[PDB]
RNA sequence: AAAGGAAAGGUUAACCGCUAUUUAAACACAAAAAA
RNA sequence: AGGUAUGCAGUAAAA
RNA sequence: UGGUUCGAAAAAAAAAUAAAAAAAAAGA
RNA sequence: UGUAACGGUACAAGCUGUAAACAAAGG
């Protein structure tokens, strides 16, 4: 129910294609500490 | 160095079963015991109270129960006593009991009192006869004793050895289909009759192939096991409890002597 | 011989033949009533767990 | 090694990854790399609130990477080195299946290592004989009755869905024709219990001379 | 009524149809016959040999273990035979049509005695076992007595690609044979074993205790 | 030398030691040995992980780029 | 050292003997772990002696001297019933937790006095707003296992549950829903309430361990809605692994309600399932010893005496059956003692009427003996006999088993007492005709 | 040893006429791979066989060709 | 040799509990010389000198003289 | 005859020690103070 | 003839 | 199934280990 | 103080401590 979320989306997903998983792999910017410091 | 212990023993015993065998005669027939008769006695005196009193109460009883002579004990219990003495037998026994008892704790602590060295003595020499009544010369183990009886002599152990019941009145789940020789001992010490022996089949005997492989050819006691070990009309409960200088034999009745027995 | 033998058992065994046997008389080839005394063994286990 | 646990957390630092085996794993297990000084309990704890994972059992074993020695490239420096980390690796078996493609290693190159296809008819080790203990329902205490098949009750559970009959699930090409009880015949063919059938006629039982020479 | 409800009267069918394939599957060899894959075919089982149970239960013939192979080798009732699904399995199933044909040919009229049960036995040509010469045969025994030892020795490429023979003609058996016979003295049609029917419909059988708790250990 | 952490052995293990050797990895004591050779444990020493509810959180791993432009020019337009 | 050779081959026999009989004595230790655990996280820190004068006793203390009594075994009834009075006397200024914890220890010790309950239960219900989850679970809990039943009580015990259904433990929450069920409490809205609520609990808040605990047919028979009940037959085909011989045991009951019950029910399950239930049906559920009572003893002879063959304590499927004819093994007799009814009535239990009712469905002729009117019999056999045949000359039972009349707990008490004097003359009279007594010693 | 700490290179210094193959126990292992390859439908040998670019699908070859 | 040959033994235990980092300690020999994988005295210069270029809030040179909470 | 085990644990006995103590698990069940 | 499944103290006897 | 643990019985200490982290107000 | 074991980091004779190369823009 809730273990699936260790691969799902990842590279080792198995329903998956390999355009979705470069989707998926993008990512931004880590949180920087100034914005961090507001929360 | 290990410390591996149990299942994981590092001993390297022999695989050898011939040597296994003799190791089996070694550990069960010539095993040695420290304690004695009376040593066994006093372990099951809560279920022999009645004679561990007398043993402990009438002089020269225990010295002659000490001796070193391999002796055969047959030890009644209270249950047995209680069921078999009548009534006034019971109380007579309880009360000569006591009162030696109590001579003894004066000990510790006219012709009124010149009677009471001859109801001493008559009390002594009864309850030591009662006694010696069950102390058998040699030494008789419980297989011996079978052995004796003729149990495992295929000529004789017929009616013994192929009980059978009317199975489908018990496991009818299961049967659908059907749904439509006295051996004599030596006498006790105190008598000279000689004490004897037989064999029967328990009621368990006959439900052994309902849940057993056989190769067959072509009220009751509750006492477990398939064989039952009667002695002088008594049945033997618990067997070998064995000793350094004998061994004692557990009975569900007491033998008491034909000079003590009431001929009216 | 004992290979010649074992090659027949096993083809009526792959055949799906009844699973008889030769019962002529057998030779002894051991001394020990290892049978027997297993047996024995494996009686006082039972009774020790009993 | 590893900081000890404390009683309250509110950060964990412990990671758990997935581990991708060259050997079988069943239905409803999967196998985790995680960190050495945790405990079972810790484990199904973690997965329970991090992701509300049904867990009903945690294995653990330790796994510490093999010396290696740098004896083959050109100028080798014969020293010892191990590849990876020591860890602890958790087999959880869950509610619920995990996707085989996900938790055991594939290839079409090494023909051989397909362990979701071999399953457990190979050893993946060194080992030659495989030791497995008694299965569940061969066990006694909540095992099958070889008789229950013949009860009314479950022959009521049945219905149409199912047939207890044990006979219609004989392998044709397996077994042996039936023998005749009277003549002689092997019991392993057709029995499968340690009793013998009343309807084998009486046997003999032969005891060793052991003397002849004494008679 | 003879009935509580319709769970007890469709757990009597229940049981009774087990019964039924059981015995009828031992009557057909309980396995390697294509008889026995009909009926243990989850078609015929759900819809012929149901109805034979019902018929079965209703004539009030409810019988248990060995003594009910009457029922397996009875006709198929005519209700059985009349049920509009057992029609219509019949004509889509070759097999069951087979099956059905074979039974309603070969049955004891009778049992709607044993000369007829000979009679239907002999018709269904269940395979029998045989016992083979070769098994009946011998071979050399080692130790081999010298003579024996000696020309084997000389004829080592011809006489050992099957040393089979007739009872007799190996002196190693026979010398042990004929010792085992001399302290023998000191001391003083093939059919296949089945085991007995273990199922039954009665009342007797389907309300007697599971005996689960009680350590049984002859399971079957 | 052919025993102890030389040739790459480095420190002893139970793996690597005969049976009797007794050493752990850096686990939680969870109960007490018994004199007979149990263990009870008490499930009270079981440390409590403090995880809140992320059901319904918008927040995420990472931040989106724009988010550096925003910034930037909402600090510049106070700095100048 | 050195040993003469005979000594050295007893020892060494006996050596070799004591591992064969380590190895015989193991055999047998499938289920022994090593590794155990024990609850401790519901003692107290404070310090209490058990003994202490009641008089200087307030709620705080009292109620963790009961408790602490009942985790000792100490059931002494001279104490327990200085417990009871100290306890009527503060009835007035006991807290939530001080009431859940008396009951608790009342309900564990099986201290069956049904009094003391009586007399705090008004004040339970008039504090019950301010209950928690684990006294409310002890009260209901204590109930169920004592038989004290009181339907308003359990049902305003089960709102203030649903009430208060953010902070109720899981646990706590599943027990009191059993408790419910076995009591009979709930009329059909609270039933529907309790599902519905338990239905999201179990989805959300419990694992395995937690979930096994609901498996309770009584209250699958009874009370759990369709969805529920198809989401608890699915939940342990997944949950089985974790599951103990009771936890199948009453799988397998629930099962066979369901399909004698329920078809539709059973038919809205899916094939899978109910091939898992078909399997279980032929598993060796490991059961627990029963003996006939004295009361069954004494129904069992004077059958016998009338003359019909019989077998006792005995199990069919997955019930257990008191008496079984032999000549028409669908006529059977049930026994019915003091604890087979609610304290101070003749009302069955749920759990008896869902097995009569089975077992009537499925096809037994039951009859049904009721100490109340057995113990009127006396040491009479002849009586008995007659009593006997009379219910044997006359029709089965429905298959809906009613309640008796009515009665009181100074009925009960009474008819308990005098079933205590029949016991005693019974058990004399038996091993007095045992006993020969034929030996008489001359010795005077 | 893979860490090539043990003294088994000493021998390696003698020639030898040949060395024993294991025919038997390799073979029986292959066996039992091949074996838990075709009960789910998987012809390995063939695989194995098979000439680079070539795809003989069913338990099909030179045979095959010659007869079609 | 006589019968059959026995050699020095490899013995984990008499070799830990004989030759270890305890027993190395409880010995008396020269300590003063390096042993890569037992006790030594031969002390080492600890965390060499920043770098010109290097941050000092960064650089550290202490472990245990200023360890607090 | 060369003269051979008793520590801890289990059993039985005795017992005015103690949550350093058997589930807030469950089954079964004519069952029990004072008056 | 080491210790077996609520566990810490604690005396005696012993197939 | 063993080690661990009690005993034998041991600082007779297997460096990076533990029923072994400052040791009861523990917030039931 | 010094050194080392494991762990992280280009699976390392460097760096480093589960925050394992970086906070410098806080009521």
């Amino acid at each position: 129910r809730g273990i699936d979320e260790l691969w799902k989306g990842s590279y080792l997903d198995p329903t998956i294609g390999a355009k979705q998983k470069e989707a998926n792999a993008v990512a931004g910017d880590a949180w920087p500490a100034c914005l961090l410091r507001m929360k | 160095w290990t410390r591996a212990s149990g299942m994981r023993n590092p001993v390297k015993w022999t695989r050898d079963w011939e040597v296994l065998n003799r190791k089996v005669y070694f550990a069960f027939d010539e095993r040695e015991i420290r304690r004695s008769m009376l040593d066994a006695v006093s372990a099951h005196r809560k279920t022999a109270s009645l004679f561990h009193r007398m043993i402990n109460a009438v002089p020269g009883v225990a010295h002659a129960m000490s001796l070193p002579g391999p002796h055969t004990f047959f030890l009644p219990s209270d249950k047995a006593c209680r069921d078999h003495l009548s009534p006034d037998s019971l109380h007579a026994l309880t009360e000569r009991v006591a009162f030696l008892e109590e001579q003894q704790r004066q000990r510790v602590g006219g012709g009124t009192a010149a009677a009471i060295a001859d109801r001493v003595a008559k009390t002594t020499e009864q309850l030591r006869t009662f006694v010696l009544a069950h102390l058998i010369p040699g030494e008789w183990r419980m297989k011996t004793l079978l052995l004796a009886c003729g149990a495992g002599d295929p000529r004789r152990n017929g009616s013994l050895r192929y009980q059978d019941t009317d199975r489908e009145l018990f496991a009818p789940v299961m049967y659908a289909s059907r749904l439509g020789s006295v051996f004599l001992l030596p006498p006790p010490q105190s008598t000279d009759e000689p004490l004897p022996v037989w064999v029967q089949a328990s009621r368990y005997a006959a439900f052994l192939p309902i849940t057993t492989s056989t190769n067959f050819p072509r009220r009751r006691s509750t006492v477990g096991g398939a064989l039952h070990l009667w002695v002088g009309g008594a049945l033997v409960t618990k067997g070998d409890l064995r000793a350094h200088n004998g061994v004692v034999h557990m009975i569900d009745k007491p033998l008491i002597p034909v000079q003590l027995l009431a001929s009216p | 011989i004992v290979r010649i033998r074992k090659r027949y058992m096993g083809q009526r065994i792959e055949a799906g033949l009844p699973p008889y046997v030769w019962g002529g008389p057998w030779p002894q080839w051991g001394r020990k009533r290892s049978l027997f005394i297993r047996g024995e063994m494996y009686r006082r286990m039972l009774i020790y767990s009993f | 090694t590893p900081p000890k646990t404390p009683r309250n957390v509110f950060f964990p630092w412990q990671v758990f990854s997935v581990h991708r085996t060259g050997a079988f794993l069943e239905r409803r297990r999967v196998a985790l790399k995680v960190p050495v000084n945790l405990t079972k309990f810790e484990i199904q704890s973690y997965l329970e609130k991090i992701y509300g994972a049904r867990v009903l059992k945690v294995s653990t074993l330790i796994v510490v990477p093999r010396r290696r020695r740098d004896i083959f490239g050109p100028r080798p420096s014969m020293r010892y080195y191990r590849v990876g980390c020591t860890f602890k690796k958790a087999i959880v078996t869950l509610e619920d299946g995990v996707p085989d493609a996900v938790k055991m290693l594939r290839s079409s190159i090494e023909l051989a290592k397909n362990p979701d296809i071999t399953k457990h008819n190979l050893t993946y080790s060194g080992r030659v004989r495989a030791f497995k203990p008694p299965s569940a329902a061969q066990r006694w205490e909540m095992g099958e009755s070889k008789y229950a098949w013949r009860l009314p009750i479950p022959n009521l559970l049945a219905g149409d869905e199912m047939q207890l009959n044990p006979a219609l699930r004989i392998d044709e090409s397996t077994t042996q024709m039936f023998p005749d009880f009277s003549k002689p015949f092997f019991h392993n063919a057709h029995f499968n219990f340690s009793w013998k059938p009343e309807e084998v006629p009486f046997q003999q039982t032969v005891k060793l001379d052991i003397t002849p020479w004494r008679r | 009524d003879r009935f509580r409800s319709a769970v007890h009267r469709e757990m009597i069918v229940a049981m009774t149809r087990t019964h039924l394939q059981n015995l009828l599957l031992k009557r057909f060899g309980t396995f390697k016959t294509q008889e026995c894959r009909i009926l243990a075919s989850p078609a015929f089982s759900a819809v012929v040999l149901k109805a034979w149970a019902s018929a079965v239960v209703d004539a009030n013939l409810r019988l248990d273990g060995e003594g009910a192979m009457r029922l397996a080798y009875a006709p198929p009732p005519p209700a059985v035979l009349s049920d509009p699904k057992v029609k219509e399995l019949v004509a889509s199933d070759p097999e069951a049509a087979w099956m059905l044909k074979k039974l309603s040919c070969q049955s004891v009229a009778s049992f709607a005695a044993l000369e007829e049960v000979v009679r239907v036995k002999q018709k269904d040509n269940v395979p029998q076992p045989h016992f083979p010469s070769v098994l009946k045969m011998d071979h050399p025994q080692f130790p081999y007595e010298p003579h024996e030892l000696e020309k084997m020795r000389d004829l080592y490429g011809v006489l050992l690609k099957w040393p089979y023979r007739e009872q007799g003609q190996v002196a190693s058996v026979a010398a042990r044979r004929a010792s085992l016979e001399s302290k023998r003295e000191e001391r003083l049609t093939e059919v296949a074993g089945q085991l007995k029917v273990t199922t039954g419909c009665s009342d007797s059988y389907v309300y007697a205790p599971s005996e689960m708790e009680t350590g049984l250990y002859r399971e079957h | 030398a052919k025993v102890g952490p030389s040739k790459g052995r480095g420190p002893l293990l139970a793996k690597f030691a005969p049976v009797g050797f007794k050493k752990g990895f850096g686990a939680i004591g969870l109960g007490r040995h018994t004199k007979k050779g149990f263990f009870i444990i008490n499930t009270m020493l079981v440390p409590m992980f403090k995880v809140p509810d992320l059901s319904n959180c918008k927040l995420k791993c990472y931040v989106a780029p724009d988010t550096y432009r925003i910034v930037q020019q909402s600090f510049n337009k106070r700095e100048l | 050292g050195i040993l003469r050779p005979r000594e050295r081959l007893l020892l060494n026999a006996l050596k070799k003997e004591a591992d064969i009989r380590y190895r015989g004595r193991r055999m047998h230790k499938r289920f022994r772990s090593w590794a155990q655990q024990r609850v401790r996280h519901y003692w107290l820190p404070q310090k209490v002696c058990v003994t202490s004068d009641p008089q200087l006793m307030d709620g705080s203390y009292i109620a963790a001297c009961v408790q602490k009594a009942a985790t000792l075994r100490k059931h002494d009834l001279q104490l327990w019933h200085g417990f009871s009075k100290r306890i009527l006397e503060l009835a007035d200024s006991l807290t939530p937790q001080q009431m859940g914890y008396i009951f608790y220890g009342y309900g564990k010790s099986l201290f069956r006095h049904e009094e003391l309950y009586r007399g705090l239960l008004p004040f339970v219900a008039e504090a019950l707003p301010e209950f928690h989850s684990h006294a409310l679970m002890t009260v209901a809990w204590a109930l169920e296992r004592v038989r004290v039943n009181d339907r308003a009580v359990v049902a305003q015990i089960a709102e203030e549950a649903l009430a208060k259904k953010d902070l109720m433990r899981p646990a706590d929450f599943i027990k009191i829903v059993n408790c419910v069920a076995r009591m009979g409490a709930a009329p059909p809205s609270l039933a529907a309430a309790l599902s519905a609520e338990l239905m999201r609990v179990l989805d959300e808040k419990c694992n395995a361990l937690l979930f096994r605990g609901a498996v309770d047919h009584v209250a699958v028979a009874t009370l759990y809605s369709d969805p529920l009940r198809l989401y608890l037959l699915e939940r342990f085909t997944k949950t089985a692994i974790c599951c103990r011989p009771m936890h199948y045991q009453k799988a397998f009951q629930s099962a066979v309600a369901i399909r004698v019950l329920h078809p539709p029910v059973w038919q809205q399950l899916s094939k899978a399932v109910r091939n898992f239930y078909i399997r279980l049906s032929l598993r060796r559920i490991p059961q627990r010893a029963r003996r006939p009572s004295p009361l069954h003893w004494d129904v069992s002879n004077a059958l016998a005496k009338l003359g019909v063959f019989h077998r006792n304590t005995f199990q069919w499927g997955c019930f257990w059956i008191d008496i079984g004819e032999i000549d028409d093994r669908r006529q059977c007799w049930f026994v019915d003692g003091p604890s087979d009814f609610y304290s101070s009535t003749n009302e069955y239990t749920e759990a008896n009427k869902l097995q009569h009712r089975i077992l009537s469905e499925l096809g037994w002729n039951i009859r049904r003996v009721r100490w109340n009117d057995w113990v009127q019999l006396g040491t009479d056999m002849d009586a008995k006999v007659e009593y006997l045949r009379k219910l044997r000359e006359r029709p089965p039972w429905p298959a809906i088993l009613t309640d008796g009349p009515s009665s009181s707990r100074q009925e009960m008490v009474a008819n308990l007492r005098s079933a205590r004097d029949v016991q005693r003359a019974l058990k004399e009279r038996r091993e007095k005709n045992r006993q020969p007594h034929s030996l008489v010693m001359n010795l005077g | 040893n893979k860490v090539r700490t043990d003294k088994k290179e000493r021998k390696r210094a003698f020639p030898q006429r040949g060395f024993w193959k294991k025919q038997n126990f390799l073979q029986v292992k292959n066996n039992t791979v091949r074996l838990a390859f075709a009960v789910q439908g998987v012809d390995l040998l063939k695989l194995k066989r098979l000439r680079w670019g070539e795809v003989r699908k069913g338990n099909t070859g030179w045979w095959t060709d010659d007869y079609r | 040799w006589k019968g059959n040959w026995k050699g020095p033994q490899r013995n984990k235990w008499k070799w830990y509990h004989r030759h270890g980092y305890w027993a190395t300690r409880k010995k008396l020999i020269d300590f003063t010389k390096y042993r890569r994988y037992g006790y030594h005295e031969r002390r080492g210069l600890g965390k060499p000198r920043m770098q010109f270029w290097e941050d000092p809030s960064h650089h550290k040179r202490l472990k245990k003289s200023i360890r607090f909470w």
